[PDB]
């Protein structure tokens, strides 16, 4: 959990940027020795250098990423996957089926952390600066920071306290195998990884968010080094965002820890009533 | 992401002295900076690591006509802060001019620490607005830092001066500080002497020694505003991430404070949240509405309850805000530290972007506008006149702060998409 | 194990084997190389074993090696190799450490043979480094008396930089052998041996220390191809030993006569400037082709060590290319 | 071959006395030079082996206007150093002239030891730059040694003097010493009075008795720089071998110092390395870059860890290196001695060729250039004028040191391959 559910973010703040300049490069152009040394270093740098089994983490690649899940050349935040080593004794509980999904949880949770800081980075560069950007960036950031407060404090720390509680009161190793797969399926399903179309709508939201920060940072670099190009992108990006933001809350209102998402996403009645479906 | 703090001016040096002392006991550090034998935290950002575990804060202490910088030196904690970097009027112009001659040696002291650190995420300033020497010197140093370090974001735990209105030029000094602060500060956390003095009268009988006791109040807020950074947590480890959500529009870069157990000396999350939105727990003194809000908690907090608690304030609607945007509120849960008392097992604060703070800015602008017509205190001191013969920076400041006063109220309106 | 540890001292023999046959002491070997240069450079077809034994005796007295148990100090003996044709003592000279008795079961005929391949390699790249330190002894010890001449510095500078770049490559490989083939292997052998109980865990494990050195070094039948390219560097080092000296005894030669030309005064030296101005281009081009040839071999060598296993090749490749001087198109 | 140390001048003799005493306790030697009963080291190089078992050091002690040479004699260690070889102004010219009349008897004392030893590898001078008697006498003896021993190499533990700038002729004396040192010394290790004084202020409160306490600091560096030679090892088993990697080009031979636990009074290798690259651990006071770096560690070091520790320093890219041809950080391991305390079980030192030291040379050249124009202190003492009527050795020195100042910055450039 320290490296898969990101409880020790101290390690992630140090590791993220120390490898990013390499991560932005595509696959077949990335050297596992370089990433390995960089993680090996980041682990020593972090306050999390007190865990006995810290050595276990290894940097591997997920081929096809979430596509294999029911571009590959694209990499960095895109193709990163941790993997943990276990011997025969405890391999019998923490196995392939268990660690295939802990990784698949960590990967989705990495993008939410990675692109929140990309939106934060574009906001640092701007620090005459027409507001076209400030409207849309305030919208995406206040939407995402809230998804990451729901994911880490409405699903994970909740269910993990179910697992630590029930594994304290099992009396057999076919029942400990019951709780472990029970906690893992609960956090995978309650979180938005388990949707019939798998919430590709969340992926489309994250594509417009990255395309926005890309050009916005590029333009602010370009103007430093006016609205016919910028405000044109600002209006179209804000219009596509408001459309997908509303589509997400609408397609999540159809379901009936169920509405704690939408009730929260529109907290203090903002966008709570805009258009009633059908 | 090590962050340096540029504590400056007698008042600013007093709250940096205490803030570092507060993190001395809270963290595993003694008065000589030695790792405590009795002692899980991220001491890297705030504390430099010496070879023999002398965790020395990266504090930059600036003195000028020194008196209390001498009292800071005769302390048990003199060894704790030894980057060996301390370098030798009541007018804003008087402070700005003194800073300009010594700018390069104070700026080299900034460089030394920047070179020494693996990296530098940001700078933190402790000073009082209209702080005599503290203001003017602080505005000038605010202007130099952005040009040298555009990436670096400077955050000032401003000691905004509100004492029921001695400084006869106080409005003029404050007016100039904000103009620099509005265009040359990435973020500002506002505090009020009267608001805290009113809290001091409320929680305690202390009235006459308001400055000494209120130092502890400013400190509890200051240590608390950074605890998500100082102790690793799922979110808000970096300073940039912690603030960006609080300020939606660059110009509106001023944050309000509050603390649920002002008398921290069990409680469910549903309770500590409702208590905070109430206005006694707030420490700051036409419709008006918070632009965006976010809660901070550190104690024995259940994890299923906070969502029920979030939903509770959604129904209670105790605090009201209506930005055309969907800024809403955010939640935060962190670990209370061991060793120090665990009283008020659940203790937390809230940071809230609010349009009410515009009113405090307008009150000093009101005193200044009244004072400007009278020209009762133009100082006309040769420093003041020779530095400013036109006296037009005050008018430049007046239009910039009026734009800010206007922008805030525009935020209240339904159309901040159009210019405000 | 209690009666082989004390009466037959398997512990003290394997402990001092690293020190003397693997150059673990070093001091003894550098003292040995210092006293044993004239005889080894001389064709050893005339040389015989008794002289080598006698020099080794006083050499042991010179080093702190004499401060040890007399038995192990006595077992060591110089071994002649086949007398290779047309050769110099340097090509055919290796210590043996003849061992007989019960200790033989741990150290067999197979064990001493594999140690001699290690020794054949370590003697070459302990000399080649003591030759390049003599070079730098010379560059420092010739330039300090040519402080008057301003015409020479140019060709002198081109000789210094290539000499420096060579010391960067051999000195680093010396560290890689020091801590990545002979410290981590010995650490692995020691722990697996001193925790053992069955003597059978001491034999089948000690052979693993042996059969891992031969693969972390380039002495294996597969890493031989990379050694073949390493030989060219081990050649180009002594190639400079002949390129450098042939210039000074020619260049320095004129300076001594210039003192004697002025000792005549106390037009001939205008013909010496003539041989200088025509000699500068040929020495310049000869040294230039040497640097390009050295770059052409060392860059092909570094691109030769591409990953096969990566157990011991990645931590040397990093060492040879640190600061990215190479791989930035040099 | 055995090393003979020519300690000269009052300052140089004091550091020389502290260094032999430091190796007295560190090695198995008592104050009478007798093998200690309580006592694996190579004592052959530094200590002569006598018939009484006295470990007489191969040290040459030169006294001029003796005062601190008499105090050295009234010590418990007077018997320890008995080669019975001690032989009887504040101006560089005054020191050089005094040395010339006594050159042959001091030179015979050099011969005696050279004959007595099995062999003699190099001369290690505890030299004092601008040392009054120590400089001038030291420059002259530096010139004689190379001519008599062309093959042998000379190193100098120069205590370059920086005291914030009493000697009014200090720049003139220093200027002359370097010209001799740049053309007549194979190696030089630089130390700085201010850099160590700043360290003394940092680690301790000692300020007024800076010279007595700083001796210990100079000593710890001086014992440490030789520990790889004084104790046996797989590599660096000879003085020239350490000297080769540290000085690439013959002209540029000045070495910077540093020590990881300056407060040596567990730690992984990964940590003791980075701690060293930081500038507080350094003891010396346009792009700038190191030419080649080396480090030696003496303690409980996992021998396996160093094989990956070099890669760890490589990733942090803490250091910027030379750009022409290749150069790299070098890792070496030695044994800490028994008997003496094992505090800071792991503790390290670094010796590096850095272009920053050029700046210290230019500062004395700056004081001298300013002083030369004024001619405020030409001394014009008859010794000074009669010895130097032309006063052109100072100008010869100025061009030689300027060539060195130029050569350093040329090193920073991409084309030191072209003549520099
Ligand atoms: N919060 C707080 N503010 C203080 C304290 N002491 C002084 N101040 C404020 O400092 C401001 C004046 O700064 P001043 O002390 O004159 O700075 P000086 O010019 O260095 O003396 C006033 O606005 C006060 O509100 C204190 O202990 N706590
Ligand atoms: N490192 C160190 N330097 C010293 C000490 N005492 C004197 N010096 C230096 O010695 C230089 C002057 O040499 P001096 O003692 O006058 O030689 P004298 O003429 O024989 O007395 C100054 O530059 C001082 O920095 C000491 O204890 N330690």
């Amino acid at each position: 959990k320290r490296y898969f559910l990101m409880d020790q973010g101290d390690f992630f703040v140090h590791f993220m940027d120390l490898a990013e300049e390499e991560l932005r490069k595509p696959v077949e152009d990335i050297t596992p020795p370089r990433l390995e040394a960089l993680l090996e270093l980041a682990l020593r740098m972090s306050t999390a250098n007190t865990d006995p089994f810290k050595d276990d983490l290894k940097i591997d690649l997920m081929p096809h990423d979430l596509i294999t899940q029911l571009e590959l050349a694209l990499s960095g935040l895109e193709a990163f996957s941790f993997d943990y080593i276990v011997k025969w004794p405890l391999s019998l509980i923490i196995n392939r089926k268990a660690l295939t999904r802990y990784q698949m949880l960590f990967r989705h949770m990495f993008y939410c952390k990675h692109v929140e800081r990309q939106l934060c980075s574009v906001w640092i560069s701007n620090k005459q600066w027409f507001a076209g950007a400030f409207t849309l960036r305030q919208r995406m950031l206040n939407f995402v920071q809230n998804i990451q407060y729901y994911m880490m404090f409405e699903v994970m720390e909740p269910t993990w306290h179910i697992l630590e509680k029930n594994l304290k009161s099992a009396s057999n190793i076919d029942d400990v195998l019951g709780h472990h797969t029970g906690f893992l399926d609960t956090c995978l399903k309650d979180c938005m990884l388990t949707n019939p179309e798998l919430l590709k709508v969340f992926s489309k939201l994250m594509s417009v968010c990255v395309m926005f920060t890309n050009c916005m940072q590029k333009f602010t670099q370009s103007m430093k080094l006016l609205v016919s190009g910028f405000e044109a992108t600002i209006n179209k990006f804000d219009k596509n965002f408001s459309a997908h933001l509303l589509d997400l809350l609408a397609r999540l209102s159809i379901y009936s820890g169920m509405a704690s998402v939408i009730s929260r996403l529109d907290f203090n009645g903002f966008y709570t009533e805009r258009l009633e479906r059908l | 992401r090590e962050i340096i703090t540029l504590q400056l001016g007698q008042c600013g040096n007093q709250i940096g002295f205490e803030f570092w002392k507060q993190l001395c006991a809270e963290h595993g550090i003694s008065p000589e900076g030695i790792v405590e034998e009795f002692a899980t935290d991220r001491k890297d950002v705030f504390f430099y690591q010496a070879d023999d575990e002398h965790y020395i804060p990266r504090a930059v202490l600036l003195d000028l006509e020194p008196r209390v910088i001498h009292s800071i030196l005769n302390s048990p904690y003199a060894k704790l802060y030894n980057p060996e970097n301390i370098y030798l009027g009541n007018n804003w112009a008087s402070g700005f001019s003194q800073g300009e001659k010594i700018h390069e040696d104070i700026f080299d002291i900034i460089d030394r620490e920047a070179d020494g650190s693996d990296s530098l995420e940001g700078f933190v300033l402790c000073h009082s607005i209209a702080g005599g020497t503290g203001s003017g010197l602080g505005s000038y140093l605010l202007e130099r830092l952005n040009d040298r370090y555009p990436k670096k974001l400077v955050q000032t735990y401003s000691v905004f001066p509100n004492q029921d209105e001695d400084v006869v030029v106080q409005p003029y000094n404050s007016l100039l500080t904000l103009k620099r602060l509005t265009q040359n500060a990435d973020c500002v956390v506002v505090l009020d002497n009267t608001a805290l003095n009113r809290i001091a009268t409320d929680r305690l009988h202390i009235q006459n020694p308001s400055f000494s006791q209120i130092n502890q109040l400013v400190s509890t807020i200051m240590s608390a505003s950074t605890t998500t950074l100082r102790y690793p947590g799922y979110m808000n480890n970096d300073l940039i991430g912690l603030i960006a959500s609080l300020i939606p529009t660059p110009r509106l870069h001023f944050l309000m404070t509050g603390y649920t157990p002002l008398t921290t000396d069990k409680t469910t999350v549903l309770d500590v949240m409702r208590r905070l939105l109430q206005p006694k727990n707030v420490m700051v003194s036409t419709n008006h509405c918070y632009i965006a809000i976010l809660n901070i908690i550190q104690g024995e907090v259940d994890p299923t309850q906070v969502h029920k608690s979030l939903q509770r304030i959604r129904e209670r609607k105790l605090a009201n805000f209506i930005p055309w945007g969907p800024a809403s509120i955010q939640v935060a849960l962190s670990r209370k530290s061991p060793y120090l008392p665990s009283a008020h097992r659940v203790s937390g604060l809230m940071m809230a972007n609010h349009t009410s703070i515009s009113s405090l800015f307008e009150r000093t602008c009101r005193q200044y506008d009244k004072l400007r017509k009278r020209e009762a205190f133009l100082e006309q001191f040769r420093k003041e006149d020779m530095f400013k013969d036109n006296f037009d920076e005050m008018d430049t400041s007046r239009e910039i702060v009026q734009q800010l006063i206007d922008e805030y109220h525009a935020a209240t309106r339904p159309d901040y998409i159009s210019w405000g | 194990l209690d009666v082989l540890n004390k009466k037959y001292s398997l512990l003290d023999h394997m402990q001092a084997m690293r020190r003397y046959l693997l150059l673990g002491q070093g001091d003894f070997i550098r003292h040995l190389m210092d006293l044993l240069k004239p005889e080894l450079v001389r064709p050893a077809t005339t040389l015989y074993q008794h002289n080598l034994t006698g020099i080794l005796e006083t050499a042991v007295r010179a080093t702190n090696a004499q401060f040890d148990s007399p038995e192990i100090l006595r077992r060591l003996d110089v071994r002649l190799l086949e007398v290779s044709p047309g050769d110099t003592g340097w090509d055919v000279f290796s210590l043996d450490y003849h061992v007989d008795g019960p200790i033989a079961t741990v150290f067999t005929r197979e064990c001493m043979s594999h140690y001699l391949r290690v020794f054949n390699f370590l003697w070459r790249a302990k000399r080649m480094e003591y030759i390049l330190t003599d070079i730098r002894k010379g560059h420092m010890c010739n330039a300090k008396l040519l402080r008057n001449m301003p015409e020479f510095s140019g060709v002198l500078h081109q000789c210094h930089i290539l000499a420096s770049e060579m010391v960067h490559f051999i000195h680093q490989m010396q560290y890689y052998i020091t801590f990545e083939v002979l410290e981590c292997s010995w650490d692995e052998l020691w722990n697996k041996v001193q925790q053992a109980q069955d003597l059978d865990h001491i034999i089948a494990a000690h052979e693993v220390f042996l059969d891992t050195i031969i693969s972390r070094c380039l002495l294996d039948s597969d890493s031989r191809a990379l050694l073949n390219q390493l030989r060219a560097v081990f050649d180009q080092i002594i190639e400079l030993q002949n390129a450098q000296d042939a210039i000074y005894r020619a260049a320095l030669e004129e300076l001594q006569r210039r003192l004697q030309f002025e000792e005549k005064k106390k037009e001939e030296e205008n013909k010496r400037i003539g041989e200088f101005k025509e000699s500068i281009p040929k020495m310049c081009s000869q040294l230039r082709i040497l640097t390009h040839f050295y770059q052409g071999i060392v860059q092909q060598f570094l691109v030769l060590l591409t990953t096969s296993s990566d157990e011991s090749l990645r931590f040397l490749s990093f060492r040879l290319d640190f600061n990215e001087h190479y791989k930035a198109r040099e």
